[PDB]
């Protein structure tokens, strides 16, 4: 699933 | 050049509008990002995680209570409204308008937008830690123990609310602990929402990006899908573009956007 902020 | 944008607008039948933090900012909502946006000692990054919630749910709910409550005074701005009125007007004409927002403050719903997709969730939804049920909630205060809490001053004293008295699930079988139904740092976006957005960005024949740029999360997940299909993309934000360099309308969304959408 798409991590929020691409996982910064 | 506006009049070229308007030619596309004129034609467009499935328009997607991606809204970032800039538009909530213009209504005076705090975003707690970059240097300046602090709540007490901390920034968003510190509190907006499953770690912080597990380690101090009263502190996080205090923060989320505050943010819920500041919305009673912050209102939709002309950008919010022009988008909602556009949606409605084009809807009657059998054209269509979707909003894909990274914002969690419901200002699009409060301006009258309807086909809105909240990819980071909402300050006025809860999810049960126990049974996972998502439920709308604008209850102010969300629960008594928080009443007049969440004050933003750096050396405010913590409320230290017992977790049993934090907001809880209404199904009495459950009485689970609720959390804000907001996507936190290091959690994943809802896969169904992404599937719908994918579907919408495929139909799309004009795509607006408002209060954020294409280059950055989250607009960067989607703008390629549309651009690759040769569909025009209009940014409306406060960021400059270099002298030498699809459409970009610099300045505030509140000023730039309604003229474009009329
Ligand atoms: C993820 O974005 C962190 C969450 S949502 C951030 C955000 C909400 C509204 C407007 C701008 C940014 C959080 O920090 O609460
Ligand atoms: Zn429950």
């Amino acid at each position: 699933x798409v991590l929020k902020e691409y996982g910064v | 050049d506006l009049t070229a944008f308007r030619e596309h607008f004129a034609k467009a039948k499935h328009i997607a509008i991606i809204t970032g933090a800039g538009v909530s900012a213009e209504s005076g909502v705090p975003t707690f990002r970059g240097p300046g946006g602090f709540w007490r000692k901390w920034q968003a990054q510190d509190l907006a995680t499953p770690e912080a919630f597990s380690r101090d749910p009263s502190l996080v709910w205090e923060f989320y209570h505050y943010r819920r409550e500041v919305m009673r005074s912050k209102m939709p701005n002309p950008a919010h409204l022009a988008i909602a009125e556009c949606e409605a007007r084009l809807g009657q004409q059998g054209r269509s308008v979707v909003i894909i927002t990274q914002n969690i403050d419901e200002l699009h719903h409060r301006a009258g937008s309807k086909h809105v997709y909240e990819i980071h969730g909402s300050l006025f939804k809860t999810r049960c830690m126990s049974c996972g049920e998502v439920k709308a909630n604008h209850k102010s205060p969300i629960c008594p123990a928080l009443d007049g809490k969440g004050a933003p001053d750096p050396n405010t004293k913590e409320a230290r609310i017992p977790v049993e008295l934090l907001p809880r699930c209404e199904r009495k079988s459950c009485n689970g602990l609720l959390r804000p139904h907001v996507v936190w740092f290091g959690e994943t976006l809802d896969s169904d929402i992404l599937t719908a957005v994918e579907r919408e960005l495929e139909k799309c024949d004009l795509c607006l990006v408002v209060g954020t740029s294409s280059i950055v999360y989250p607009a960067a997940m989607f703008a390629p899908q549309v651009a690759s299909r040769g569909v025009p993309v209009a940014e409306f934000n406060m960021e400059c573009t270099p002298a030498t360099q699809k459409y970009h309308f610099e300045g505030p969304c509140g000023s730039t956007l309604p003229p474009a959408l009329e």
